[PDB]
């Protein structure tokens, strides 16, 4: 009788992949602003 | 209780449209693509040097 | 009466997703992501010496 | 499990319209596209050299 | 059972339309490419 | 299998009503007409030359 | 059972009067862009 | 097959409201409407000429 | 069976209050417009 | 056949609320107002002369 | 069986709000615009 | 026939929720709010004299 | 039956807190009012 | 008739989410909160001496 | 029957999760104002 | 019972053309950077 509609096993199942995929997007963006800053200096 | 699997990605990607209907969100998600392209040649366009407009 | 116990995140996260439907909520998460992207990339690309465009 | 067969576009092309319903998403393709071409032409009509307005 | 809701005939008949409005659209645009670099060269 | 004849347009024209409900679009389409002319309208109005505005 | 729901019927007799309608339009508009160009030319 | 007859307006206006239910669309015409005054109002009023501010 | 759901009766009735009120709407503007041209005019 | 009575007004102005349902349209309404004043006030504020900000 | 769903006696109650809370709101926005003009004339 | 009584404001008041759901309208609401003190704040921010900004 | 679809009850606790809520957000943009003006005057 | 009681905040604040489905509005508040943030830094980020693009 | 559809137990899990989240925003927002406070003063 | 209402079979075969068609688009956008590179180069 979730809000959602989801069961559990669903939450948990869709959590796993969407840190997965968050994961990867940060640790691109921690590289992008890697790049950024090696050619052109912020701060 | 229930521990999920950690997914294996590219090969558990067509899981997305599990999740996410295409039925609905396959036009949108275009649309969003193409405002972003508009997004970028407005930026791009808007600097004289990268437009095609010379006469 | 009933008093809520304090959640522990961030190993109750995944509840979140019995509150949101990622069926619904999924896309617009991620539009509003590219939002964001396309904001931030207005205000650096702004900047002439943020910008690739050297021609 | 279940593999799907590699689509052959353009001839598999009208499957589309199996994912998206056109009664739901035609008029709003149509307005996307119009869309476009008032941001083209707001780009284009800017420039002086490419509009008709000369009085 | 499909997620349009189509019939494959409907999607197929859709479809017929489809090409051939979007080929009359993308011919006259082509046309209006003609003229207006006949009017003002680009590039 | 199943293959679609030619469409004759414009005799087979009426058929958009088949798959556009006017019910639910004839409304956006006029209003898509009127932010076309408002948009042809403020770039238009724009150049002094081509508006009344002359007290 | 047609997409929009509509009986060919209602089609044909919605299409008569949208022809109608948007040739008195194109009309107006005809005329609009006749004077405007007597007002004002372009090109 | 079926042919049909030319309608006559003014006399055949209100089947407008046959396809078009007021219920749902009266409040957006309006609203539609009000855009256009105040994209107008917006146009007439940048002019100092047109406008009351006088001080 | 009206695409909109309403009856011949409520068509008419609802067309009948739309064109009074669109009437005054209009006899209103025409008089902004004429007051307008006074106070500043216009061509 | 039918031939509509000519509508009293104001006296008949309650029959608005026959076609347009409060419960939907009450809050769009106010919205839609609040707007209005919103760009009423941008015009007019945007004058220097019409506006608080003396410091 | 009205197009909003309403009974008379629901619309003609709402009615009777509305009149006097937009006349309060029109008492209030007349107010504000002597107030404006005696701080900053226009016309 | 029925002559609505005249409302007394503010003991009346709370019959707007008897119109306007806050299931579906009370977070519109204080969104519409929220865009107001947007636009107060940049109204008001715009002014060099009124923003905190000194460095 | 109320075009809400609120009971009496529901419609009066609702305002209860609302009135509430209403009070202090007013209370504290009076009070933001006062600071502002101390800060930097106006009119 | 019924007369309700005096709510006690932040004690009764949890009745919210009786009136607000967070499956329906988390996602839109959160939204909400995200374009706040997205306008002040346009605000602030603005000006030169508070934004890092220093080269 | 409340408005919203949760139940009283939904409700107040889901607040105590909120009031969670926003507290740990609040701080984190908190440190921002510090930080920026201390790179470039304002006021 | 999945979330989107998509059987295995349907999401595979959606997610099959949608590799093919985004691939397409990718080579384009390639394709297009490779020849505005040679024409105006950036960085
Ligand atoms: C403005 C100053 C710099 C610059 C500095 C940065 C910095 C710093 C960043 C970017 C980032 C991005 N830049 Mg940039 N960028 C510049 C100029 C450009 C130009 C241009 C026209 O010149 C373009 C087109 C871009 C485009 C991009 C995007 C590719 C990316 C933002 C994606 C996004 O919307 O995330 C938000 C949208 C979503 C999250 C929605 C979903 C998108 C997809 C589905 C994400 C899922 C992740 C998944 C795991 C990907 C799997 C695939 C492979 C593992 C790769 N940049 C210049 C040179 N750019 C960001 C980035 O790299 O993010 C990773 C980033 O941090
Ligand atoms: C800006 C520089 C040039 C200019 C260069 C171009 C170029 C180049 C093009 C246009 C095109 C268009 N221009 Mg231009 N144009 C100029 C100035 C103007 C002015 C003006 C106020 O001065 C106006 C009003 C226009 C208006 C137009 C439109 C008629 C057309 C875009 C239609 C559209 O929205 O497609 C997008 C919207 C949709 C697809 C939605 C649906 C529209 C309809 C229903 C399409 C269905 C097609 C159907 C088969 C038509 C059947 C009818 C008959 C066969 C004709 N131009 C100046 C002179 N213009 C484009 C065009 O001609 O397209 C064919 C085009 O390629
Ligand atoms: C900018 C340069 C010129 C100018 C040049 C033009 C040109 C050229 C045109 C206009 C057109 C219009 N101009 Mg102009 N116009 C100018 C300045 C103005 C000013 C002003 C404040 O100065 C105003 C208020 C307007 C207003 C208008 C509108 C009346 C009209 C666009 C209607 C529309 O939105 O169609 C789009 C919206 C819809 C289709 C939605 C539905 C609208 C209705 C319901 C249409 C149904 C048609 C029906 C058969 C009408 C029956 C009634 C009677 C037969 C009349 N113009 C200056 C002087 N103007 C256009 C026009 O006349 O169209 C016919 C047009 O071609
Ligand atoms: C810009 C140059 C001129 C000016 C020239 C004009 C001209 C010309 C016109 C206006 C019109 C309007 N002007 Mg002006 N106006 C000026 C400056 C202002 C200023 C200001 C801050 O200075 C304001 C607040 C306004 C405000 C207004 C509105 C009252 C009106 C547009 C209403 C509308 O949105 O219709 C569109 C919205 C709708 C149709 C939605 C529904 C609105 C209601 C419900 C209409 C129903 C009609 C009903 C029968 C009314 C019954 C009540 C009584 C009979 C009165 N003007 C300056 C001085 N103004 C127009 C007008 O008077 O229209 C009648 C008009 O033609
Ligand atoms: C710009 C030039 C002048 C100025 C001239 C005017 C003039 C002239 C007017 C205003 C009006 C308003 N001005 Mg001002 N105003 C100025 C500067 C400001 C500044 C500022 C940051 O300096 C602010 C915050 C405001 C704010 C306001 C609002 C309080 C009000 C518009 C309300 C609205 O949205 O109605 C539209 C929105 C709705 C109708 C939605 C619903 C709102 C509520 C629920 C209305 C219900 C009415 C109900 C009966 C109220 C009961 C409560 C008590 C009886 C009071 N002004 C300067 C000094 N201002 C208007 C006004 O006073 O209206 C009465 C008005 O006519
Ligand atoms: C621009 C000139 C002045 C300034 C003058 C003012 C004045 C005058 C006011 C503000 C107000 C606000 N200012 Mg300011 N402000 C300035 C610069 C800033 C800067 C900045 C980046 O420099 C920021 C981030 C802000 C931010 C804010 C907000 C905290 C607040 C508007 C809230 C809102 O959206 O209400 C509208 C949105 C809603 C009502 C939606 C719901 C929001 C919540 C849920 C309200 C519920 C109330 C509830 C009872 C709160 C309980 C908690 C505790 C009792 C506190 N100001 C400068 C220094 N500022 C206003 C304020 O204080 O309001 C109280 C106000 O009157
Ligand atoms: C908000 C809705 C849900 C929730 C749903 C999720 C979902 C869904 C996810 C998480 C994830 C996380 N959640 Mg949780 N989570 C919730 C509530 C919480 C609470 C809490 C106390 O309420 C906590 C402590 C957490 C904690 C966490 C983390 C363990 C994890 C995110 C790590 C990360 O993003 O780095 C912080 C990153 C940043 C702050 C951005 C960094 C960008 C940098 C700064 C780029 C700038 C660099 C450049 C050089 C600039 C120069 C330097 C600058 C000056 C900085 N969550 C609630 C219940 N949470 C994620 C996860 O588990 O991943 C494995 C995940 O996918
Ligand atoms: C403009 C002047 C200063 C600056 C001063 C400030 C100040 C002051 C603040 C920020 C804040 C933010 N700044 Mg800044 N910032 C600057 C330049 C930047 C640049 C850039 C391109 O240079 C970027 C990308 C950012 C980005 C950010 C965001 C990370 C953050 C706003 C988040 C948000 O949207 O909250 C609103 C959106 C939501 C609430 C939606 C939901 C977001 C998530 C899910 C929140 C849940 C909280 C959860 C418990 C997190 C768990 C994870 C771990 C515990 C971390 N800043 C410069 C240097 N910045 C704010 C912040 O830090 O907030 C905490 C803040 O107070
Ligand atoms: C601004 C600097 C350069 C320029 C540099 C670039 C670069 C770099 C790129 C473009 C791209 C595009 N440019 Mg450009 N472009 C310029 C000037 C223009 C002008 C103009 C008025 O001068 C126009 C009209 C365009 C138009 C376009 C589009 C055709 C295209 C973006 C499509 C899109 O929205 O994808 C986003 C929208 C979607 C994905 C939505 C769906 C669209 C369709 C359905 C995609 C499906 C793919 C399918 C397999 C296609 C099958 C058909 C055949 C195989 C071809 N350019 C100038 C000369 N341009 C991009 C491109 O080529 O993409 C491939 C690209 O990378
Ligand atoms: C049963 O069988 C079935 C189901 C019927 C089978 C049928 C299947 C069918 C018909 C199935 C069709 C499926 C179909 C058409 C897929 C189509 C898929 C495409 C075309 C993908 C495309 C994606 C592209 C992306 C994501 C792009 C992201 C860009 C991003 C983020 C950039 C961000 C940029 C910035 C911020 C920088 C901004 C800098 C500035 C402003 C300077």
């Amino acid at each position: 009788n979730s809000i959602s509609g989801l069961t559990e096993e669903q939450a948990k199942e869709f959590h796993e992949q969407f840190k997965t995929t968050f994961t990867v997007f940060m640790v691109l963006a921690a590289a992008a602003h890697f790049l950024v800053f090696l050619w052109r200096p912020f701060y | 209780e229930y521990r999920p699997s950690k997914p294996s990605n590219p090969r558990d990607d067509w899981k997305l449209w599990l999740v996410v209907n295409p039925g609905t969100w396959l036009m949108p998600i275009l649309m969003a693509v193409l405002v972003v392209a508009l997004v970028v040649h407005a930026f791009v366009y808007s600097n004289d040097n990268y437009n095609p407009l010379t006469f």
